[PDB]
């Protein structure tokens, strides 16, 4: 029980990796359905850790936000930039359909798969350095990346909505804004009044 | 921009149908099959498929497959034309 | 014998009076289920608890600020303005740290077995066998807690929720405070009193 | 009479019932009228 | 909310002035010193404190001159619809969970159908306050609330 002093539904022994007898729902019920929501939640975490840093990183720079990236796109041209230097590629028509083609490929690929799509530990050049050669060793890996993901995913969040409300978008900003009078700043004064 | 852009589009379409999306596309129809009124529908109807035109001497590909893939070509490549002239400009 | 709220009446039945303060008090027939009297018991503990500090946190500071060995608003005004920090970090604050340690209870209450992870390192425990009544760090000083004693607490927990349903109450109406409200009684009761004032 | 109380109680307990809230509203629109509100909050 | 407040509004000004005129017409026939006169100047009176009491309680008007009620939730008008609202679904609550204790009451019993046609007003009064609870019916809820035969 990781709810202290709650049963755990009868399908979680705690054997998966990241298994906290977690499901208020019972969205996980099906044992078909539940597989799939493995897989999915890895692919979710998967991505928001790569997204915080993503969206953190260039901030500390000169990102100002993940948000004002994205401003060039409404206007015509563009054309944007990665590091003050415009293209290649600059265009939004380009790079949508560079995007869709590029990706649409990949994951469907990853609609071609049995085992469990693999077990969602494809495990292919993706293990290079071979982590999983132990099994032993390689299960502490998955909950490691599990609660990892899980991390970034409920950060990614707050940094949604810390971004809505603040749309004077700050997530590495906000913190700091916290930190000057971290008393008379915090969530609380917008979760009420002026 | 010139028609070279549905030139492009239809060929990437039909690229991705040929190579890409074909295998699933395929499983999908099996699995679907054909529609059936208590059991198949050709018994009566007069109307049942056609074979012959279905079939074609390339490892995988049929002509009823260029038309719709063409087809999406075409649009998504007029749609692409469109949007350029409009010259629509929001906030 | 037990005692009877009303003498003439008799006690409901699920009334065994194995309960502390039980004085055959369930006209409306609230606690005739059992499960509903568990439930019913915990919530009196704790409305009551709360009731004797505010109560008292209400209470002793008006009188002290009238001595005038200290000065400070009277409860009705404690909240606005004055502090470090405003209202609102302290609300999440006070939400975050109140919903945990409940929500938390609650836990002792479906189930009595919430009583390790203490800390979050395994060593310490709660050891003993009382809903509502936790043992260990809760009391340092290991009174008896006696049945009987119980039945102290849970007097002074009602007393102290008419004194508060009448602070309020009193509140409106007097515009003024309860150590006030007494005075002008004081001064002279037969002038002052619900009469006088609605 | 015992019995008399059971002509009682019948639909004669509607109508005894039935004036006593119409008492009780009237009384009250008498020393509230007119009111569009709960005013008091 | 696109009204002005009846303080502030002309046409509810125009309707008190207009009613007034109206019941003081008839006061003319009467003399002074009469039963219809104190009649209508009780009337009148009343007509004052009623116009009085809505400006006084921020009751919007439209533009015929006639208050107008928000029901949208906004808290300047709860009064207009919530606060006694909420009144309300207590009443009808309590006047519902009585009924309903009365036919548990008389169900396992006899002739059912004597206790719903003869009243038990001793079993009935010992029943009436419980509707003081009655939202405590939710705890009842979470255990034998409805029918599990249905
Ligand atoms: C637990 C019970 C609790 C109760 C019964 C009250 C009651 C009250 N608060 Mg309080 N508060 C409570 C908890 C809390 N308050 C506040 C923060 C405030 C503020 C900031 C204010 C009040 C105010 C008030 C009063 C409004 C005056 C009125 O309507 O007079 C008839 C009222 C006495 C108002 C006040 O003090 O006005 C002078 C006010 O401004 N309260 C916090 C933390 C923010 C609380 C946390 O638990
Ligand atoms: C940090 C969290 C984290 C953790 C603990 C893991 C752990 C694991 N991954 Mg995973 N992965 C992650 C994040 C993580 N991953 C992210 C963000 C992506 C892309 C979204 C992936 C994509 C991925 C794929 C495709 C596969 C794995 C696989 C595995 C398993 C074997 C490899 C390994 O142990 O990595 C070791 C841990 C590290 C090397 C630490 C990484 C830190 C470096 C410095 C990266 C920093 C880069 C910078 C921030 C950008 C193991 C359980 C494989 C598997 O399951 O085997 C069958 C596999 O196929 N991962
Ligand atoms: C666990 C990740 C995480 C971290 C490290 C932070 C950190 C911070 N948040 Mg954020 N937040 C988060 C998740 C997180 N948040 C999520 C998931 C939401 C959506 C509910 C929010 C919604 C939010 C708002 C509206 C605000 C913040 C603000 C802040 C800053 C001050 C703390 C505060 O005001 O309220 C405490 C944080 C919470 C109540 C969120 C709870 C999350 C933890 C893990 C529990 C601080 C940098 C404030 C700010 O930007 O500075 C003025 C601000 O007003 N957060
Ligand atoms: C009805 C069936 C049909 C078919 C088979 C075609 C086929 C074609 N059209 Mg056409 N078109 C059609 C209907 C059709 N059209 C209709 C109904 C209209 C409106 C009336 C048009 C309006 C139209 C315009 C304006 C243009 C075309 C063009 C073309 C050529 C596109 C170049 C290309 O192949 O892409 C890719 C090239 C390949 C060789 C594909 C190979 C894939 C590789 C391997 C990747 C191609 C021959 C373009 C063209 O060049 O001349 C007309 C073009 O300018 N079409
Ligand atoms: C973009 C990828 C692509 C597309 C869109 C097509 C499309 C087509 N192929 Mg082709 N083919 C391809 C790749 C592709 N092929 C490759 C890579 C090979 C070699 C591996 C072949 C070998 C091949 C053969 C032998 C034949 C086709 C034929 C055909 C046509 C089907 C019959 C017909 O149209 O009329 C009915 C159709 C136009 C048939 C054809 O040419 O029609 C006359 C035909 O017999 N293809
Ligand atoms: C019943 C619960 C209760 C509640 C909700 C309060 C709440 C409050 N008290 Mg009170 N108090 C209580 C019981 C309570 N008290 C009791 C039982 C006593 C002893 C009779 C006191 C004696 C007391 C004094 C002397 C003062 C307060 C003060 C305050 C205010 C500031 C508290 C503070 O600084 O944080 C806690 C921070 C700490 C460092 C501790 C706050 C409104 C202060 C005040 O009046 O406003 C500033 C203050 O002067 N309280
Ligand atoms: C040695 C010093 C020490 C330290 C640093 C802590 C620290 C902590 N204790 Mg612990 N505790 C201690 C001694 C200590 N305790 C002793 C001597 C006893 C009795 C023998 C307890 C009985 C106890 C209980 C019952 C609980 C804690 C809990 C906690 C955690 C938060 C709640 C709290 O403030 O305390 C309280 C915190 C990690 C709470 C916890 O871990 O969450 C469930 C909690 O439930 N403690
Ligand atoms: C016979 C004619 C008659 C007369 C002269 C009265 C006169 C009065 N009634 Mg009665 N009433 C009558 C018939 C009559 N009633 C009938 C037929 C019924 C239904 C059976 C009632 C039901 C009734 C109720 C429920 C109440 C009165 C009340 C009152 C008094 C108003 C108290 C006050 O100060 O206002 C202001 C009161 C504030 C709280 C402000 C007043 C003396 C009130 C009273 O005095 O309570 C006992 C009261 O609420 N009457
Ligand atoms: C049409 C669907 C709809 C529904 C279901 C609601 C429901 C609600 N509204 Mg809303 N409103 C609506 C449309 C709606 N509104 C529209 C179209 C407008 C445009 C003006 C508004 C403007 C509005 C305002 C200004 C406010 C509300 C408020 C409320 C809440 C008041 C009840 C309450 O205090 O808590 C329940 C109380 C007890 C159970 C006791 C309630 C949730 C109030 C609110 O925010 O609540 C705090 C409030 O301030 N509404
Ligand atoms: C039993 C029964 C059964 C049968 O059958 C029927 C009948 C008869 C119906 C019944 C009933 C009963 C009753 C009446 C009960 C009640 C209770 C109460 C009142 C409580 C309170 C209770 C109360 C309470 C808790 C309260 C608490 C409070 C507090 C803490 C306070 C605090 C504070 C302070 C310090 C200061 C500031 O400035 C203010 C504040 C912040 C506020």
């Amino acid at each position: 029980d990781w709810m202290p002093g709650q049963p755990r539904p009868s399908y979680l022994d705690g054997s998966a990796p990241g298994d906290f007898g977690f499901d208020p729902l019972r969205l996980g019920e099906v044992p078909e359905n539940l597989e799939r929501f493995k897989e999915s939640e890895l692919i979710h975490c998967r991505w928001a850790m790569l997204a915080v840093p993503g969206i953190l990183v260039p901030e500390a720079l000169g990102l100002g936000n993940w948000v004002k990236a994205q401003e060039w796109a409404a206007l015509p041209g563009g054309q944007a930039t990665y590091l003050g230097n415009p293209v290649p590629w600059g265009t939004l028509p380009t790079i949508l359909v560079i995007e869709f083609l590029s990706i649409a490929f990949v994951e469907h690929q990853r609609s071609m798969e049995k085992d469990p799509e693999k077990k969602k530990y494809p495990g292919g050049a993706f293990d290079p350095l071979g982590y999983s050669k132990d099994p032993k060793k390689f299960h502490e890996y998955k909950i490691k990346e599990v609660k990892n993901g899980r991390l970034a995913l409920l950060a990614f969040v707050g940094i949604c909505v810390q971004q809505s409300a603040y749309p004077g978008t700050g997530p590495l900003e906000n913190l700091a804004t916290h930190l000057a009078d971290p008393w008379h700043n915090n969530i609380g004064i917008n979760v009420l009044i002026p | 921009n010139p028609s070279l852009v549905i030139s492009l589009s239809t060929g990437l379409s039909l690229f991705l149908g040929r190579f890409v999306f074909f295998n699933f596309q395929r499983e999908n129809v099996a699995k679907q099959g054909l529609p059936e009124q208590n059991g198949v529908t050709h018994f009566e109807a007069g109307d049942s498929r056609a074979k012959e035109y279905a079939g074609v001497s390339k490892s995988a590909a049929a002509l009823v497959d260029v038309l719709a893939w063409g087809s999406i070509g075409h649009i998504v490549a007029y749609y692409i034309l469109a949007t350029s002239s409009n010259g629509y400009d929001p906030k | 014998k037990k005692g009877e709220w009303l003498p003439g009446l008799a006690s409901p039945g699920y009334l065994t009076g194995s309960l502390p303060g039980d004085n055959g008090f369930d006209p409306l027939g609230l606690a005739e289920d059992p499960e509903n009297l568990r439930w019913f018991v915990q919530a009196e503990l704790v409305n009551g608890r709360w009731a004797m500090l505010g109560v008292a946190g209400m209470l002793l500071p008006e009188v002290f600020t009238s001595i005038g060995i200290i000065n400070v608003p009277k409860w009705y005004d404690a909240g606005k303005e004055e502090y470090f920090a405003s209202s609102s970090t302290l609300f999440v604050i006070e939400f975050i740290l109140s919903h945990y340690v409940e929500i938390r209870r609650w836990q002792d209450i479906k189930n009595p077995g919430s009583v390790n992870q203490d800390p979050i390192f395994k060593q310490y425990s709660l050891p003993a066998g009382e809903v509502g009544y936790p043992g260990g760090i809760f009391n340092p000083l290991n009174f008896a807690p006696t049945l009987e004693a119980k039945e102290k607490e849970i007097a002074n927990g009602r007393l102290a929720m008419l004194a508060f349903l009448g602070f309020i109450i009193q509140h409106n109406v007097t515009g003024k405070g309860p150590f006030d409200n007494l005075l002008q009684h004081i001064s002279d009761p037969w002038h002052n009193t619900i009469v006088q004032t609605l | 009479r015992d019995l008399k109380t059971y002509l009682s109680v019948a639909p004669v307990a509607s109508t005894l019932w039935f004036a006593a809230l119409a008492g009780l509203l009237i009384e009250i629109n008498r020393l509230f009228p007119d009111a569009l509100t709960f005013p008091f909050f | 909310s696109g009204l002005t407040p009846c303080k502030e509004s002309k046409q509810f000004a125009k309707r008190e002035k207009q009613s007034i005129k109206k019941l003081e017409s008839s006061l003319k026939i009467y003399a002074a010193d009469s039963a219809p006169a104190l009649a209508i100047n009780a009337t009148i009176e009343k007509t004052k404190r009623r116009f009085d009491n809505y400006a006084k309680q921020g009751l919007l008007c439209g533009a015929d001159g006639l208050p107008h009620l928000i029901v949208s939730g906004d808290q300047r008008h709860w009064g207009e619809f919530i606060t006694p609202g909420i009144l309300f679904l207590y009443i009808a609550g309590w006047i519902g969970w009585v009924g309903r204790s009365y036919l548990i009451a008389i169900r396992d019993e006899k002739k059912p159908t004597q206790k719903e046609i003869i009243i038990d007003v001793p079993l009935a009064s010992r029943l009436v306050f419980r509707g003081f609870s009655w939202p405590i019916a939710a705890y009842r809820e979470l255990l034998n609330g409805e029918l599990v035969a249905k």
